[PDB]
């Protein structure tokens, strides 16, 4: 196509409307209502230009630039005067209502609003007469809600209701007494609420958790990093201010992530800023804990580790791959164990396994949208991998997207789109032990124990192949609802098969593994997506190494004296009291740590190691996406004292200190070499970003916003002496402003968006090729490993019939985004979020309990019983019991395990 | 001899109070952003009632030019440079002068302006609909039309 | 009051804080609001920004003058750079050579120096030093910050004459 | 929703056309009469109520725009009008027209306002009693008098 | 058509004369707002281009400027060369009342130029401010070396990878420069300075000069200048539009708002701002306030307290402040004039005519004065062209430009007042006698704009107006918008490039001000007098004695914060 702008020639896609073909250009046209992952409705009236039927045409005609299409031989003006003077109008109607409120407002120096205002030139009021007001409203505690600031642009509802699938925002009353909120006071229900934060152009809904410790973007020092949350790798920009983690933003990956997070990687971050996490390294002496300095700890730990016989190594999905591989260097590949249970590890190198050796290709995050039939297996997706369940919302409506194209209707145009696929969807089956928060949306969902669940998924893979090994004991209305699940996979053209390791169950990934297989005979383009549980599980995968329980043997027995654990608290991975009598045990505990756990009260020695913010490493996705997070800020910048090294950084020199007996700390790039070098298999790491010695035209890349101020005065209380710059020798960044964020800059890792006229997370336009796109010179982060030429077989083990014994009672696993995951449980923030802990009873089986809703119930699990209070569950099958995984006391390693002496308390 | 000072002269900078007492300082950091010498460093806090104000205020006066931009910046006029010269100290560090070191009892050169008697966010005294030049909130369950 | 590392000795104080024999040596723009060899001269006031090429000559000018020596930065650039946090400054005098007495302001009043004089004179005063050179300590008064004596009477303004008057 | 018309446009046939190009629209074809004694900013000021309070919100000109008229008429009708006004609800009938909002709703909305400044003019002028200002006096801040 | 208006000059006589001299393909026109045609010369074409320049009917006869420019972060290079650096050459033709910028581009790997010291002899200071600062080399310069930074230092301050912030401070440095500054004498080499008898070093600002004397006859000097480098310039690319205005003020500080008058019209420039009658009026007030105070100070000091304290009082009531105001601002001033200034004002020009009258016989009919002033060390309009000299001593020399006559700024054109020029010697009593003429017309034009002030506004009605009005900031809330984006992000300059001359108090202050869309000033130069007048120097006093140069120092009027920036 080609448009004729302001007397400028620009070639364009036909496909796309006026607005964002502008945008894409470099040409700036104000707009509100409009999102690039929402569609274009013509609300707000802002984007208007004036177009002309041809070229020898001077009168035109004012038309939405949003809802116009960039068709081939297009004539338009945004320089026009009456164009100008309308937008101009619209940012006045707009401002005759709003507050008086940017000093005391949080999105002041973030807003869209206030560019836009200050874009379109209008600086000067006449409207003289009275404004609008409205009640607030509370929201739960993440979202904070100033309904005065609304511009009625129509964003929020259309992202939470149309996209995002919630259903308790709304927009309420009339003419210019619109409201957008709840039907009633309460927490916003839906698991993606906080990107409203994000979506909303004004002051309305804010960051709540932020306005708690607030401060102005120009003042925040940002990097790129990937959130820690879960497996899903969803890139982040956190932001801080006077040495503690204030804001989680969204960082645009258009393979991953693009626009929109989840409310645990918003809302999680605040373990960070506890006040209890170790700052130095402490010695324990009687009963005396000694601080340290870094380079007497290493000595000690040094001398005491060379005194000893034989070194074990117990690392964490938490931890990076350089520092896994650093205690793996550290104590020897023999001597590595991988800190997850035998269980778990098994289904998570089965699930690698079926990833780089299944022959069927496992898409990116974005990539999910584009399947036109979704199969679910076992993973509650919601509360474990959110923005999986996210994409898969945005397949589903891919059916209504496809008939609207039949019609010759335009894919930005959502309102049509969407009375076209009225109700009509992409076929959604989602198996779990019980209710998803995707059955709202689901063709079918089936609740199950785990084992129905793998005989349901190797049921579907032998009737879509007959090579695939047969299910006996299928019931007809199980057998028909297998053959609706069947035809609707076979005639899809892109089915896709996801499951995880949350399950509990390896037969279930077996089951989607044949699923899968069965739809690749068949010619189809079937793809595959694994769950893991942890930020760098998929890279604990890839590396190796023993299990918990072979540590812990190790240990017990007492060929082993001396373990060093990275980043593992050990209770969520085995039984509390073998790791507390396996490290009473040990003579020598090491603890490379970020957080207080309650095996440091054992521990002979703890490493104050750094969190994700005061960190550089790399983390693999559930995707096998190798995806580098840079360090934040200087722990040691305000507090001089805190002695916070990387963990990687501390195996390092403890290894030069064991072999050498001299300190060399290392730099980043050095381990990221050893870790190409040793391992072949994690050899895609090197390019995931590149080496510290990376310019743009010689200069650095900026961490923090070029008007960053206070420089004389944030530490002029400490001393009135300005310090040293921290020097950043690991990575290409540098701790200052002095530095290049030019949207134009050939780089992949962006630590935050900014453009002059764009102050708001609309900026992100500036750094992208095409709008909604990809970013300019390409999204951070490579894959590990292609696809496979060759796939694996069937797998034959078909497991039996779950069948109810007296006196056992099988635990199934009920996630939950707000609490199963350990750090972002720790967060202060998540604990009114978090519900109180409910052990879930069919109604039969407590009835023959004698036990109704409420009461409090006493169960022994490893001789140790504990209470909690019964919830009816109506899907919950009998002679099964239901544990919210990852709270305090019920490990995740009880998924699966049964259950002995259910007693009323 | 005491020396004549005009009332717009720029020397000690002091914060000021509203005309009901409170402090006139909402923490919006602009002063400090507008500051080229970037001698300002504040911490917004919130009180019960929703009121900003700056949970501590320092500014570094061996730093300062007193330019007066950050008075100029100032959208509730609380930081205010007054005619006042000696300042002088011994030490460096007793320079930085604090929140408690800055804020005066009165409203300075501005005697009657209250910024939140403008702001539509409420506060203690001050509801919805009851700033200037606005309207009572109408619910949308209202009868009228 | 605190210290940091008899009649006569008031003496002495006396007269050294009553004859003060200053060389003002002016960098910059504060020098002309400001307005003998360094070997006849006890105080030293550093007025202007101290560059880094001139850094070595405010060093050496400061190593010939003779004991007892007290310095006085007037000025924003003087006492800690100023609004040169730049390549080419140093960002302050007290980097390398020891400071009495500071003065804010850019550039400040000839009064404002005239009452660091008068600080320079009392912090004479209260200091115990060797008398004769046959303890060899300098005993400098830890004084009590002007800002914390000067905090009631400051808190205390209400109110000031609006800037539309001259 | 129709422009006013005069006593001079009585002879017109009722037609689609001949309406179009007197500046109105036949729509209903279902007339109102207006007599001396009813005052045109009065009537326009209750017709605009009407097209506001009526407004569905989904668009900025006519939910936001719309009230600034209703709210200048009032100011008309009190005698408390100021300069600007009559320009202000000429912009105001510039910037509803079609094309500019996203339904016909508010071109209805500005066509009675329209035509009512076109021909009766000195009844909106007469409104305007008192001399521009939304700005108080701050004690201590000289204004910018602009000129 | 406003002034401020994009224009090419192609409509410029000098234009078609390049074009037919060396073609339609031989350079490139830039659209600016500079006022000046801006042309892109190929770099082996540059000598025989100035050479044209300098011998056309009526020649470019002065090199106003000679700087370097990083290109390689600038973004909107939409009809430009392709140029990772570029260095601009600003010629003026006095006789034409014209101007023009050469701009020739380099590759990051070839960073040398011919020179321009044949053509301009006072180019030698510009070529090596560029090498010191960009690292530009200059064939055939015959001693390029650093001029601001010392000879130990590492890298090039103005290029955009080099780190504008304070470094650590380090004794060890320190040591070491004292101890070579101590050893400077001892281990003096000739040639190392230029040069090629007895050498003397020694030190209106402290900086040192180094001289050759034959007994007492100084046959050779080199200054050695740089020890009051404030980094002006990088600074102008570290802070933003509306927050480099103090900045501004301290770059000749005797000047104040004269200083900041420049900047100020350059940033209006580029902001598409009109300033209304009364912003001009009073620029024009405080601009010759502060120029009344540095020619009274000027006079003082080749011959007093208490006119100047007078001028100070009056410039406290209405900025607040005395020698550094920085109440000029993007698109007018910070405040509206106080009450009771015009009084303040009435009573200050009534003290005054007596005090000139005793300035005029103290300093003209000075008979000892005037019999060691006059012929000591002077020059013609030749020497006054070649080498850049503005001001005083151009117009003594006889050339009659002043900038609020031949290039009116800030309404200067609507005032009544004459410019006073000497004969065809510039010496000491020359220039004295034309700064107590130009105190005259300065007290003149003061008097008019007493007599008849008008009223309206004290800032532009435009929205990029840096800050608002505060009375509309205070009460509406698209007013407040604008405050807190343009205090907090800076005020978004579109990308152009302009300048602004005007007539300093010791000469022609200029800014060349680079806007890359931003809000940060992407390149700030500055061309101050006081640097080509102290270049001029060793061409004066060559044979004159060393009491002959301590006359010419106090008679030549300079700063060295002016010289240094
Ligand atoms: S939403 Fe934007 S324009 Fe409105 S008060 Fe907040 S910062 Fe100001
Ligand atoms: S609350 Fe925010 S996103 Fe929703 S309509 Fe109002 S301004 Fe738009
Ligand atoms: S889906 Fe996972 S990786 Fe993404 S934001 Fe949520 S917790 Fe973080
Ligand atoms: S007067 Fe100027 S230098 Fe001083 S704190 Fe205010 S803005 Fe900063
Ligand atoms: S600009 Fe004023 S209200 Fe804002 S933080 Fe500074 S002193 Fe407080
Ligand atoms: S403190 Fe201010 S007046 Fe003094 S030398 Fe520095 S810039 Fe000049
Ligand atoms: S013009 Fe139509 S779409 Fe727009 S707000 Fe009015 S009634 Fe709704
Ligand atoms: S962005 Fe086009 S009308 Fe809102
Ligand atoms: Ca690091």
């Amino acid at each position: 196509a080609t448009i004729h702008v302001d007397g400028k020639e620009y070639e364009v896609n036909g496909a796309d409307n006026l607005l964002e073909a502008c945008l894409s250009l470099g040409l700036d046209i104000p707009y509100f209502c409009w999102h690039p992952a929402l569609g274009s409705v013509g609300a707000c009236r802002q984007c208007a230009v004036k177009q002309y039927q041809n070229a020898e045409d001077t009168r035109g005609r004012l038309v939405m630039s949003c809802m116009t299409p960039a068709s081939d031989g297009t004539f338009i003006s945004i320089d026009d005067e009456e164009a100008k003077q309308f937008r101009e109008s619209v940012v006045e109607w707009l401002m005759t209502n709003h507050p008086h409120d940017c000093p005391v407002c949080e999105e002041g120096g973030n807003c869209h609003l206030q560019d836009m205002t200050v874009m379109t030139g209008h600086s000067f009021r006449r409207y003289r007469f009275t404004k609008r007001t409205h009640r607030n409203q509370d929201l739960g505690p993440f979202i904070s809600h100033e309904m005065n600031r609304c511009i009625a642009c129509y964003r929020c509802v259309r992202y939470y209701k149309d996209y995002a699938g919630g259903t308790d925002l709304g927009v309420y009353g009339a003419h210019d007494n619109v409201y957008f909120g709840r039907p009633e006071d309460g927490t916003l229900e839906s698991e993606f609420s906080g990107n409203l934060v994000e979506i909303c152009p004004t002051g309305v809904f804010t960051d709540k958790t932020h306005s708690e410790r607030y401060n102005r973007k120009w003042d925040m020092q940002f990097a790129p990093s990937i959130c820690q949350q879960c497996s899903i790798g969803c890139n982040i920009s956190p932001g801080e201010r006077y040495g503690e983690l204030r804001r989680i933003e969204n960082r645009y990956n258009g393979t991953v992530n693009h626009y929109f997070l989840c409310d645990r990687g918003r809302f999680g971050y605040g373990y960070v800023n506890l006040k209890d996490r170790p700052r130095q390294p402490v010695q324990r002496r009687g009963d005396d804990f000694i601080t340290l300095n870094a380079e007497q700890a290493m000595q000690g730990a040094a001398d005491i580790l060379r005194q000893s016989k034989k070194v074990i190594g117990i690392g964490s999905p938490r931890a990076s791959v350089e520092s896994n591989f650093a205690l793996r260097e550290l104590v020897g590949e023999e001597n590595f164990y991988t800190g997850i249970a035998h269980g778990e590890q098994e289904r998570l190198q089965l699930a690698l396994k079926v990833l780089r050796e299944g022959g069927i290709y496992t898409p990116a995050l974005r990539e999910i949208e584009s399947y036109d039939a979704v199969l679910v297996l076992g993973e509650d997706v919601t509360q474990t991998g959110a923005r999986v369940a996210l994409a898969v919302r945005q397949a589903v409506k891919g059916k209504a997207r496809e008939m609207a194209a039949a019609q010759k209707v335009a894919d930005w145009q959502i309102a049509a789109i969407l009375n076209i696929g009225q109700r009509a969807k992409h076929p959604l089956f989602v198996t779990n032990v019980d209710d998803t928060r995707l059955d709202d949306i689901a063709a079918w969902t089936y609740r199950a124990p785990v084992e129905d669940q793998a005989r349901l998924g190797f049921a579907i893979a032998h009737a879509l192949d007959n090579s695939a090994p047969a299910v006996d004991g299928i019931e007809p209305e199980l057998q028909s609802k297998i053959d609706v699940i069947v035809q609707a996979l076979a005639g899809a053209k892109k089915p896709l098969i996801i499951s995880g390791t949350n399950a509990g169950s390896l037969e279930v990934i077996q089951a989607a593994a044949n699923v899968a297989k069965a739809l690749k005979g068949r010619g189809a383009d079937v793809g595959i997506t694994m769950i893991a549980r942890s930020v760098n599980s998929m890279g604990l995968g890839i590396m190796g190494g023993g299990s918990l329980e072979e540590a812990l043997t190790e240990l017990e027995t007492g060929r082993a004296d001396a373990v060093v654990v990275l980043e593992n608290d050990l209770h969520r991975h085995a039984s509390a009291t073998r790791v507390n009598a396996a490290l009473a045990k040990a003579p020598l505990v090491m603890v490379v740590d970020h957080q207080r756990t309650a095996i440091m009260e054992n521990a002979h020695l703890v490493l104050s190691a750094a969190s994700f913010a005061e960190s550089d490493g790399t983390v693999i996705n559930n995707e096998g996406r190798a995806q580098r997070f840079f360090q934040v800020y200087d722990p040691a910048y305000y507090d001089s004292k805190t002695v916070m090294l990387e963990s990687w950084r501390w195996l390092h020199s403890l290894h030069s200190t064991l072999l050498s007996r001299e300190v060399d700390w290392t730099q980043l790039d050095h381990v990221i070499d050893a870790v190409v070098a040793k391992i072949p298999e994690l050899a895609g790491i090197k390019d995931a970003a590149p080496d510290a010695t990376f310019r743009i035209r010689g200069q650095k890349l900026a961490r923090e916003p070029h008007r960053y101020s206070g420089r004389t005065a944030m530490r002029a209380n400490i001393s009135v002496h300005e310090p040293r710059q921290p020097q950043d020798i690991d990575t290409m960044f540098t701790f200052s402003m002095e530095g290049n964020n030019q949207p134009t800059a050939h780089r992949s890792q962006v630590p935050f968006a900014w453009a002059p006229g764009w102050n708001s997370p609309q900026a992100w336009n500036k750094f992208q090729d095409e709008v909604g796109g990809k970013l300019r010179f390409g999204d951070p982060g490579v894959r590990l490993f292609e696809t496979s030429e060759n796939g694996l077989d069937y797998f034959t083990s078909v497991p039996a019939r779950f069948q109810p014994q007296d006196g056992k009672w099988r635990i199934a696993p009920y996630y939950h985004l707000f609490g199963s995951d350990e750090l972002s449980q720790r967060a202060p923030v998540f604990q009114s979020r978090m519900p109180q802990p409910y052990i879930k009873l069919n109604p039969a089986d407590a009835a023959k309990l004698g036990v109704n809703a409420g009461t409090r119930v006493s169960f022994s699990y490893d001789g140790n019983t504990v209470t909690l209070p019964v919830e009816i569950a109506e899907g919950l099958t009998a002679g099964q019991v239901g544990l919210p995984m990852g709270m305090s006391g019920i490990a995740p390693v009880l998924a699966g395990a049964h259950l002995e002496d259910l007693k009323e308390a | 001899e005491p020396v004549y000072l005009p009332p717009r002269y720029r020397g000690r900078i002091v914060l000021t109070r509203d005309p009901d007492g409170e402090e006139r300082c909402v923490a919006c950091n602009l002063c400090a952003v507008a500051c080229p010498v970037g001698c300002i460093s504040l911490q917004k806090a919130e009180t019960k009632d929703g009121r900003w104000y700056p949970e501590f205020f320092r500014i570094n006066f061996s730093r300062c030019i007193f330019c007066g931009l950050c008075e100029e910046a100032c959208p509730t006029t609380a930081i205010q440079l007054t005619p006042d010269f000696e300042m002088g100290e011994y030490k460096r560090q007793d320079l930085v002068y604090e929140k408690e070191d800055l804020l005066i009892s009165g409203p300075g050169k501005y005697p009657e302006y209250n910024f939140y008697r403008m702001a539509g966010m409420a506060i203690d005294g001050k509801d919805k609909g009851e700033a200037e030049n606005e309207a009572k909130p109408i619910d949308v369950k209202s009868l009228l039309p | 009051m605190d210290y940091t590392l008899g009649k006569l000795n008031d003496m002495v104080n006396w007269g050294r804080k009553n004859s003060i024999w200053p060389y003002n040596f002016g960098l910059s723009c504060c020098y002309v609001e400001m307005v003998a060899s360094p070997r006849q001269a006890d105080l030293m006031v550093v007025a202007g920004t101290c560059f880094t090429k001139m850094a070595p000559v405010i060093q050496r000018l400061y190593d010939q003058m003779l004991e007892p020596k007290w310095v006085i930065s007037m000025g924003a650039c003087a006492n800690s750079g100023g609004m040169y946090d730049i390549y080419s400054v140093v960002q302050g005098v007290d980097k390398f050579i020891p400071v009495d007495v500071y003065i804010p302001g850019c550039p400040p009043r000839p009064e404002a120096y005239m009452q660091a004089l008068m600080l320079l004179q009392e912090s004479i005063g209260k200091e115990r030093r060797p008398l004769s050179w046959v303890d060899q300590g300098v005993y400098r008064a830890n004084m009590q910050s002007e800002r914390e004596r000067k905090r009631g009477e400051r808190i205390a303004v209400t109110n000031l004459r609006t800037p539309d008057e001259i | 929703g129709t422009d006013f018309l005069t006593e001079a446009h009585l002879d017109l046939p009722m037609e689609f056309e001949s309406i179009g190009k007197a500046g109105s629209r036949l729509g209903t074809a279902l007339a109102m009469a207006v007599d001396h004694e009813i005052n045109m900013v009065s009537l326009v000021r209750n017709l605009e109520e009407f097209f506001a309070r009526e407004s569905c919100g989904w668009c900025t000109p006519c939910r936001d725009g719309l009230p600034w008229s209703v709210k200048i008429l009032r100011a008309l009708e009190r005698g408390e009008g100021q300069p600007g006004d009559i320009e202000t609800l000429e912009q105001l009938c510039r910037f509803l027209g079609p094309g500019k909002t996203f339904c016909a709703h508010a071109p209805g909305a500005v066509e009675p306002l329209q035509s009512a400044i076109k021909y009766f003019r000195e009844e909106f002028e007469a409104g305007i009693k008192q001399p521009f200002s939304n700005t108080h006096l701050i004690n201590g801040i000289q204004p910018n008098l602009l000129k | 058509e406003p002034a401020w208006q994009t224009r090419d000059h192609l409509d410029d006589p000098v234009i078609g004369e390049l074009r037919n001299r060396f073609g339609p393909d031989a350079f490139t026109v830039q659209a600016t707002r500079t006022g000046v045609p801006v042309v892109w010369i190929k770099r082996e074409q540059l000598l025989e281009v100035g050479d044209f320049l300098k011998k056309l009917p009526k020649p470019y006869v002065m090199l106003f400027d000679l700087h370097g420019m990083d290109e390689r972060l600038r973004t909107h290079r939409e009809g430009l060369p392709a140029a990772d650096f570029s260095v601009f050459y600003h010629l003026i033709s006095i006789d034409r009342n014209r101007d023009i910028m050469l701009k020739v581009a380099l590759a990051e790997n070839d960073l040398h130029v011919p020179t321009f010291t044949k053509l301009f002899p006072n180019a030698n200071w510009y070529e090596r401010e560029t090498w010191d600062l960009f690292g530009i080399t200059f064939d055939g310069h015959p001693n390029l070396r650093r001029i601001m930074m010392p000879q130990t230092w590492k890298g090039h301050p103005l290029r955009k990878d080099y780190p504008a912030r304070a470094t650590e401070f380090s004794p060890f440095e320190l040591t070491k420069a004292k101890q070579d500054l101590e050893m400077e004498a001892l281990t003096f080499k000739p040639e190392e300075w230029g040069m090629k008898f007895m050498f003397l070093n020694l030190g209106h600002g402290a900086f040192r000069i180094v001289l050759q004397l034959d007994g007492e006859e100084i046959v050779d000097c080199v200054p050695d200048i740089g020890y009051h480098h404030r980094g002006a310039e990088k600074m102008g690319e570290r802070q933003s539009w509306h927050s480099y205005i103090p900045y501004t003020d301290r770059i000749e500080y005797l000047g104040g708002c004269v200083n900041e008058m420049p900047y100020v019209l350059a940033v209006e420039k580029l902001a598409g701002i009109t300033v209304p009658d009364r912003v001009n009026v009073i620029r024009v007030m405080l601009s010759e306030l502060f120029r009344i105070n540095s020619h009274l100070l000027y006079i003082s000091t080749f011959i007093a307290f208490t006119d100047r304290q007078k001028i100070y009082d009056l410039v406290e009531a209405i900025t607040g402040f005395r020698m550094h105001p920085a109440w000029f601002r993007i698109g007018g001033v910070a405040h509206d004039l106080p009450r009771g200034w015009d009084r303040l004002l009435r009573e200050f020009l009534d003290w005054m005519p007596k005090r000139l009258a005793s300035y005029e016989k103290a300093a003209l009919q000075n008979t000892i004065l005037k019999g060691r002033s006059q012929g000591v060390a002077a020059y013609g309009a030749k020497e006054a062209l070649e080498w850049g000299t503005t001001g005083a001593g151009l117009r003594a020399t006889g050339i009659d430009f002043d900038v609020r006559k031949a290039r009116p700024y800030s309404g200067y054109e609507n005032f009544d007042f004459e410019i006073p020029v000497g004969g065809g010697v510039s010496d000491c009593y020359t220039r004295v006698m034309l700064k107590v003429e130009e105190l005259r017309q300065s007290l003149r034009i003061l008097e008019q704009c007493l007599n008849n002030m008008p009223e309206g506004p004290f800032k532009a009605d435009h929205p990029l107006t840096t800050p608002p009005p505060k009375e509309r900031t205070l009460q509406h809330i698209e007013t407040l918008i604008t405050h807190f984006l343009q205090v907090s992000w800076g005020p978004v300059m579109p990308a152009n490039e302009s300048f602004q001359m005007i007539e300093a108090t010791k000469g022609i202050n200029s800014y060349y001000l680079t806007s890359d869309g931003s809000t940060m000033s992407y390149r700030t130069r500055i061309r101050t007098p006081s640097y080509a007048h102290l270049q001029q120097i060793p061409a004066a006093i060559r044979g004159s004695l060393v009491s002959d140069l301590i006359v010419y120092l106090g008679s030549i009027d300079f700063v060295m914060s002016d010289v240094d920036r």
